[PDB]
């Protein structure tokens, strides 16, 4: 099967150029005219078409993005890249690479990569545990999770036990804090029986700051003194 | 530039209902108009090419009609996994343009939320910050009211919340409300309450803790 993965920096400073490269695996960039193209989407807004390049190297660009857009092909690496210069805050969006092929258009898209346009520097996240306890259970099941706080820019990805855990997982959309940075929470519902015996580790990854952090989540250990049995 | 108008912007429908979306173009584009399904956090997915042809892998419950300027996308019997936002795109002449988008939400019976509260972690307290998280799991509708109370004092303006999207299976929502204070303010108070008001609740539900 043909897949499209995208890459490049997810933070550019204003009035600078954007570098993005989409790599085609499981197929060739040489099939007469496929119309490899780029489409961006501002957060909470709709889709906007940027432009395309095909086998010959001819290019059509969206008018508003003309003179700022340049797309090219590397057939020996099976790649096509996009360059957008003099970038403003209104260019912060998720960028998708897609191929417009044969009937209609856009049969295959990429994973999408977000580009935040900021003068600010990249800040990695702080991962705090949301430990399950008596007040964190309501009936047969109990809740636990991970708080990923004070990071920039988007996105982060959270996985529990290297993907082994999926049923009952809820990762919330990030929010702008009152002071600049992003923050989200990932939680998971579990039966209250599996508290003392099963291990829960959230795996947070922040590619912009190249930061990976695993954090074991254990039941709350209250230390306003109790009595302990040996 | 070819302008694409989509109507309606938002609609709620039940499982098995017949859904009808309208996309209108400024000029005739014959049968060059594609339909895409974009779920939140995912890339768009091609549903219909030409104007009525079903892309391979797309269920038969999707169908599109239209030719020239006025087009229609129709789902015969809405499934819980059909919750997404649908865009129409003309494929006639450059520049390629997309529609305004139509958010399709799922209607279901009332579901009450189960409320969980999390005190700030010890690791976060060493950093000088304290965040109290209140969690509402698997409920409907999306409309909910979260009110914090610190020592029975009604808090305001220092909390944020985010909602998940509809569960692909049971069509419920989940909501987390995060109250963040300085470690100084957290140490200077005892009681911390989370008051939840919802249609699924006969009376407001409050989860609270007090060692802080």
């Amino acid at each position: 099967q043909v897949q499209l993965q995208e890459s490049g920096p997810g933070l550019v400073k204003p009035s600078e150029t954007l570098s993005l490269t989409c790599t085609v695996s499981g197929g060739s960039v040489s099939s007469g005219s496929y119309y490899w193209s780029w489409i961006r989407q501002p957060p909470g807004k709709g889709l906007e078409w940027i432009g395309y390049i095909y086998y010959s190297g001819s290019t059509n660009y969206n008018p508003s993005l003309k003179s700022r857009v340049t797309i090219s092909v590397d057939t020996s690496k099976n790649q096509f890249s996009l360059k957008l210069s003099s970038v403003t805050a209104a260019d912060t969006a998720v960028y998708y690479c897609a191929r417009e092929g044969k009937n209609g258009a856009f049969d295959i898209w990429g994973q999408g990569t977000m580009v935040t346009v900021s003068s600010a520097s990249t800040k990695g996240p702080s991962v705090f545990p949301l430990a399950p306890s008596s007040k964190s259970t309501s009936g047969g099941t109990a809740a636990l999770g991970c708080l990923v706080k004070d990071y920039f820019p988007e996105p982060v990805t959270v996985s529990w036990n290297s993907g082994a855990l999926t049923s009952g997982v809820h990762t919330f959309p990030a929010v702008l804090q009152s002071s600049g940075l992003y923050s989200l929470s990932s939680v998971v519902t579990v039966p209250s029986s599996s508290l003392g015996t099963q291990t829960y580790i959230c795996n947070v990854n922040h590619k912009p700051s190249n930061t990976k952090v695993d954090k074991k989540v254990e039941p709350k250990s209250c230390d306003k003194t109790s009595h302990h049995h040996h | 530039d070819i302008q694409m108008t989509q109507s309606p912007s938002s609609l709620s429908a039940s499982v098995g209902d017949r859904v009808t979306i309208t996309c209108r173009a400024s000029q005739s584009i014959s049968s060059y108009l594609n339909w895409y399904q974009q779920k939140p956090g995912k890339a768009p997915k091609l549903l219909i090419y030409a104007a009525s042809s079903l892309q391979s892998g797309v269920p038969s419950r999707f169908s599109g009609s239209g030719s020239g300027t006025d087009f229609t996308l129709t789902i015969s019997s809405l499934q819980p996994e059909d919750f997404a936002t649908y865009y129409c795109q003309q494929s006639y002449s450059t520049p390629l343009t997309f529609g305004g988008g139509t958010k399709v939400e799922i209607k279901r019976t009332v579901a009450a939320p189960s409320v969980f509260i999390f005190p700030p972690s010890d690791e976060q307290l060493k950093s000088g910050t304290a965040s109290v998280v209140c969690l509402l799991n698997n409920f409907y509708p999306r409309e909910a009211k979260v009110q914090w109370k610190v020592d029975n004092a009604l808090q305001s303006g220092n909390s944020q919340e985010s909602v998940t999207e509809q569960d692909s299976k049971d069509s419920t929502y989940s909501l987390s409300s995060t109250l963040t204070l300085s470690k100084a303010d957290y140490e200077k108070h005892k009681l911390y309450a989370c008051e939840v008001t919802h249609q699924g609740l006969s009376s407001p539900v409050t989860k609270s803790f007090n060692r802080g």
